[PDB]
């Protein structure tokens, strides 16, 4: 009468023969997602293996099937990607309602084609009327994770964002991809943060508004964080790590989100700490430090090695121009701490690399007595890719993650700190950074 | 095990024997183990040499998981291979291929003050039937100056060949105008933004015509080398592929104790592993556990 | 895949494409009557709009099981998919054996024999190795080496020579 | 299909009339065959008539 | 065998039913086995007159009367007015012949 | 025996990655002391 | 089925050498 584990066998029978078809390899992916088939991993991918062997596609079929891929939390970047190829040519046969899931799946999955972003960009702001607030939502976050800083979307975007009323996973769909971006133009996000006034259909869109909004640097709009105190158990693990960083970034107080979104992570480390990756794991160390909610001993322990690990490793696999900056910026610390000649600058920025307690490396780490203070440099990579160019949400984080370690934190960005014309001018712009920060020194 | 600089590298990498030793690592420190103190020292030679080192032992298993687009029709499984090659490069600790070259650039001719030595120090890195279009352009601007084309910009004699080496560029088919003014930029962002989308155009363009020129290279050597394997009597074929098989295995046996031939035996293993669980049950293919 | 996705129950597919699945949703406001049937079974479940917001919570991520390396795999379907337009045109050889009847022997020249009983003594040896599949695993494996060493390269694994021209203008056509 | 091989081979060799017979199938040559043995044997009685 | 495809067992088995094919002769003599549905017939009726203990000589004897006056089919069809001389003929032929210019 | 995993079926089997391991753990600690005893 | 392990970089950066079209083709049609 009503049988799933049957049903998902004759499925398993149906993507197994040798002549299948686009339209039931879309129909047998859309069909593991509204039966929730997570566990059968294999079953998954039989459909995504024929998925890439179909050579026909029609507009329908394709975007049943990007659909099935996005929602279903399946991810295989070579069978994704790979679906460009029918998008690409199929793209004026799109519908503005399909098109949108085209570019939210493959944008979501990071496949890196330009000509489909730039022909996908360039359909919506010239036909702008056509697309619904939420399908605009969706282009604004292909290109977005795809890599494409396209701001003609992104202000065209504005201009649909402010004007027509957007639903509350419209707009966290639509923060998230300029969180990505890194745009923070307050003529967008306060039009997005409007729409949080109706209680949220998900969890997920309050998680994410909670992580774009600490990320630009904002606040909480205490809508979306009175979201996460009672549907903090709809979120996975990772998921509600990068909510309570998000909140933590922002600025906010109410620790009766972080009891309830440090009830989700604290059980899932101590079941099985190789879970998270540890991008995600120093984000915890984040949140558990600037709203202060402590972790469990063995979780909170364990989570400050993980801010140790994923440092270096942003410092291993540096831009290379921030390296040419730090270098540039530790020589310029030393000509303020006075040192007019070339042996007597380079013989202070090989003692300014001491080690951060948790076991990292700090690269200008000054110390007169017990008074310690870091000067970081943030090029342009952490900076806000607008004209007043103010550093990302993330810098606040290592400042206050340092902060609690001891020292006082002198953030210098390299929008002001190379527009200076000579070395003595960078030292001046240095030692106002100091003692704006640490009135001693 | 790790030495705590190559599980530094294994975060951000996905392949799989780079994950399996950092979460075996990152579950020591779940269990009341000390990270150790990164290295405050390794002068800039030495500091390089363990990227070129250890870029590699992310790229090289990398490159064994992403499938060659063979015998494909379209771009996309171009774009797809390139576009698993990018990300293989940002994990290993490499920047975008145009910074990375541009680097390579800046950092051959640090100190070459004449054109025809950039022209002589970066001849690895470029094009030789672009290294000769640019000595020809090079000695029609030598001629008329009858002096030294000095590498400093704001001679005027400099844009006598530059305004000359600009003309091949758009000859030779890229857009010269439109990559100059992406590393520049302009001051309004919505300028900016048409000339990013005329670059990237340009530079979506040049990582497909090369992978695809890698790919039309491997799809020539697989077929030469399977015309000349199916011109043999089968007597042949199977004692030269036993005796090269022979030689390999006593060139992992001879050394032991080293990780790489250990590990390469056990590959060995691996694979007769997988030929004993496709006979159990072809169908199915192999046996995971899940 | 990222972090958090945004879509479900919204814009969904609302009926299937193929008759080997059929597909029927009820879109109600809050939750989703979902009817499929294939075949001999069918299923009816009912799905929130907020229960298919935690299906991409956990992601899948699907890997491929090859048995040397997935790189090894495609370079091995390569010389099995060229080795099928080798098998093609030995597909379509002269039967040979219809003339194998002492009528033919006797009524034709001695040496013009010979080269007929050499013919087809050529095509077994042809088809004999264009079905020895079981050598194009370590002939896979000739191509790899080369080829890996040309990703190991000390600028990046994606450098190719239009990008480093293109590099080399923005290098040149500069100051300095 | 090695085990259908060696069934359908011996379906046809174990049947006893699909044995070759150069006699049945080519009349004209074993009738030829014995004009090269007796025309061996006429060539030694036209060198004992003769003598 | 198709470009991307498998190959089947009944294609496998449908072309070696054309090797078998070519094993036949294109004219063979229809030498003919006695069923045993028809041989029993025949040791059973000879069991009825009570000579069973010679019952199996009396089958041979008509095996061979059909054998010795056996057909030659070349398609399923029978050419009558068809005479071949067996090799066991014509070497009794050159038998007699050796025979007679060796007297 | 059979049904080994996932996690270490993915391992791309016959790359480098261990030659290369066994140079830089042969190159590297060999270099550190070239440049500290190091005298033109 | 498997290969020699090398340990070295590619310093240059070349166009990568297409292989020229061997005459199996017109030979087996021959």
């Amino acid at each position: 009468e009503n049988d799933v584990p049957a049903i998902l066998k004759e499925i398993d029978s149906l993507v197994s023969r040798e002549a299948v078809s686009a339209k039931e390899v879309s129909d047998a992916a859309v069909a593991l997602t509204y039966l929730q088939v997570k566990a059968n991993r294999r079953l998954w991918g039989k459909v995504l293996e024929k998925a890439g062997a179909a050579q026909d596609y029609d507009a329908a079929s394709l975007t049943n099937l990007l659909w099935a891929i996005n929602t279903g939390g399946v991810e295989h970047f070579k069978t994704v990607a790979e679906l460009a190829g029918p998008a690409v040519s199929l793209l004026p046969s799109l519908s503005p309602v399909q098109l949108s899931i085209v570019v939210e799946a493959l944008g979501g999955a990071g496949v890196k084609n330009y000509e489909l972003y730039n022909k996908a960009s360039a359909v919506v702001v010239s036909k702008i009327g056509e697309f619904k607030p939420a399908e605009i939502a969706r282009v604004l976050y292909g290109v977005a994770f795809g890599g494409v800083n396209d701001v003609a979307l992104a202000k065209a975007a504005g201009k649909v964002f402010a004007s027509t009323e957007v639903d509350s996973r419209t707009a966290a769909q639509a923060l998230y991809a300029l969180a990505k971006l890194g745009r923070a133009d307050k003529a967008t996000v306060d039009a997005l943060l409007k729409s949080f006034k109706k209680g949220t259909e998900s969890a997920s869109d309050a998680a994410a508004a909670s992580f774009a909004l600490g990320s630009l640097s904002f606040k909480a709009e205490k809508a979306i964080v009175d979201a996460l105190k009672a549907s903090a158990g709809d979120l996975a693990p990772a998921q509600a790590v990068e909510a309570a960083y998000g909140l933590a970034l922002s600025g906010a107080t109410d620790a009766e989100a972080f009891k309830a979104l440090f009830g989700v992570v604290a059980p899932a480390i101590e079941k099985a700490p190789d879970a998270l990756e540890v991008s995600s794991l120093a984000q915890l160390h984040v949140a558990s430090t600037i709203s202060g909610a402590k972790l469990p001993a063995a979780v909170g322990s364990f989570v400050a090695k993980a801010f140790g690990l994923a440092a270096d490793a942003a410092r291993l696999k540096r831009s290379s121009a921030e390296s040419a900056l730090v270098a540039d910026v530790a020589a310029a610390t030393a000509v303020a701490f006075g040192a007019q000649y070339r042996p007597e600058v380079a013989s202070a920025v090989a003692s300014y690399v001491k080690t951060a307690p948790d076991g990292s490396v700090l690269d200008i780490a000054i110390t007169k007595g017990d008074a310690k203070v870091l000067v970081q440099a943030v090029p342009s990579s952490l900076l806000t890719s607008t004209t007043p160019a103010k550093p990302l949400g993330h810098v606040a984080a290592y400042s206050k993650v340092r902060e609690a370690q001891g020292y006082a934190v002198a953030v210098v960005p390299a929008n002001e700190f190379e527009a200076l014309p000579d070395q003595k001018a960078k030292a001046q712009y240095v030692l106002a950074a100091i003692k704006k920060v640490a009135p001693s020194f | 095990a790790v030495s705590k600089k190559e599980v530094l590298y294994f975060l951000s990498s996905k392949d799989a024997e780079s994950s399996t030793a950092v979460k075996s690592y990152l579950k020591s420190l779940y269990a009341g183990a000390q990270v150790e103190a990164t290295e405050t020292d390794a002068s800039e030679l030495i500091a390089q040499l363990e990227k070129k080192y250890l870029s590699a032992q992310v790229v090289e298993p990398g490159v064994h998981n992403i499938a060659l687009p063979l015998g494909e029709s379209g771009s996309a499984p171009v774009k797809r291979y390139a576009a698993e090659l990018f990300n293989l490069g940002a994990q290993a600790g490499f920047e975008c291929p145009f910074i990375e070259v541009s680097k390579k650039f800046g950092q051959e001719t640090a100190t070459s003050e004449t054109v025809k030595d950039v022209l002589n120090k970066t001849k690895s890195y470029v094009s030789a039937d672009y290294n000769a279009a640019l000595n020809e352009v090079l000695s029609s601007v030598e001629a008329e100056i009858n002096g030294p084309v000095l590498f400093d910009g704001k001679t005027e004699g400099f844009k006598k060949f530059a305004a000359k080496a600009k003309a091949v560029a758009v000859s030779r088919g890229l857009p010269a105008d439109t990559i100059l003014a992406y590393c520049a930029g302009s001051a309004n962002e919505d300028a900016a933004d048409k000339v990013s989308k005329e670059f990237f155009t340009w530079f979506e363009s040049a990582y497909t015509a090369d992978a695809a020129a890698e790919v039309k290279a491997i799809e020539a050597e697989a077929a030469s080398i399977l015309d000349r394997h199916l011109a043999k009597p089968v007597a042949q074929i199977r004692k030269e592929q036993a005796s090269a098989y022979a030689s390999l295995l006593k060139r992992a046996e001879t050394a032991k104790g080293a990780k790489w031939a250990e590990k390469y035996l056990e590959d060995v293993k691996a694979v007769q592993w997988f030929d004993a669980s496709v006979a159990e049950a072809p169908a199915s293919g192999p046996k995971v556990a899940a | 895949l990222t972090t958090f996705t945004f879509s479900g129950l919204q814009d969904a597919p609302v009926a299937a494409l193929s008759g080997s699945i059929k597909l029927n949703v009820a879109a109600k406001a809050g939750k989703a009557e979902v009817t499929v049937a294939a075949g001999a079974a069918k299923a009816a479940t009912q799905v929130s709009a907020a229960a298919l917001r935690k299906l991409s919570g956990s992601k899948i991520s699907l890997a491929e099981v090859a048995r040397i390396s997935v790189l090894h795999s495609s370079i091995q379907n390569y010389l099995l998919s060229l080795s099928n337009e080798r098998y093609q045109l030995l597909s379509q050889w002269p039967d040979f054996t219809t003339m194998y009847g002492k009528d033919f022997y006797y009524r034709a020249h001695p040496e013009d024999l010979k080269k007929f009983y050499d013919a087809a003594d050529e095509y077994y040896k042809l088809y004999e190795t264009v079905t020895e599949f079981d050598s194009l695993s370590a002939l896979a494996s000739q191509v790899v080496p080369n080829y890996a060493a040309r990703r190991r390269s000390t600028v990046h694994p994606a450098i190719g020579s239009t990008v480093a021209d293109g590099a080399f203008t923005n290098f040149l056509l500069s100051k300095q | 299909y090695l085990a259908y091989a060696v069934t359908k081979k011996q379906e046809v060799q174990a049947d006893p009339s699909n044995i070759p017979f150069d006699e049945v199938l080519y009349p004209q040559l074993s009738e030829e065959l014995l004009e090269l043995e007796l025309s061996d044997i006429r060539e030694d009685e036209i060198a004992l008539e003769k003598a | 065998w198709k470009k991307g495809k498998t190959v089947s067992i009944e294609n496998l088995n449908t072309v070696t039913d054309k090797y078998a094919a070519a094993l036949v002769p294109k004219r063979k003599l229809a030498l003919p086995v006695l069923p045993e549905g028809v041989k029993k017939a025949v040791e059973d009726f000879a069991a009825s007159v009570g000579q069973a203990k010679n019952a199996s000589e009396v089958s041979e004897l008509l095996a061979k009367s059909l054998a010795e006056k056996a057909v030659v089919t070349e398609g399923g069809k029978v050419v009558e007015g068809f005479s071949y001389v067996s090799k066991a003929v014509a070497a009794k032929v050159i038998a007699t012949r050796r025979a007679e210019v060796h007297e | 025996a059979d049904a080994k995993a996932l996690d270490e079926l993915r391992k791309p089997k016959f790359s480098s990655k261990y030659l290369i391991q066994h140079v830089s753990q042969k190159l590297i600690p060999a270099v550190k002391e070239w440049e500290k005893s190091y005298q033109p | 089925y498997l290969a020699p392990l090398r340990s070295d970089f590619t310093e240059e950066i070349t166009a990568p050498k297409v292989a020229s079209a061997s005459n199996l083709v017109n030979e087996w049609n021959n």
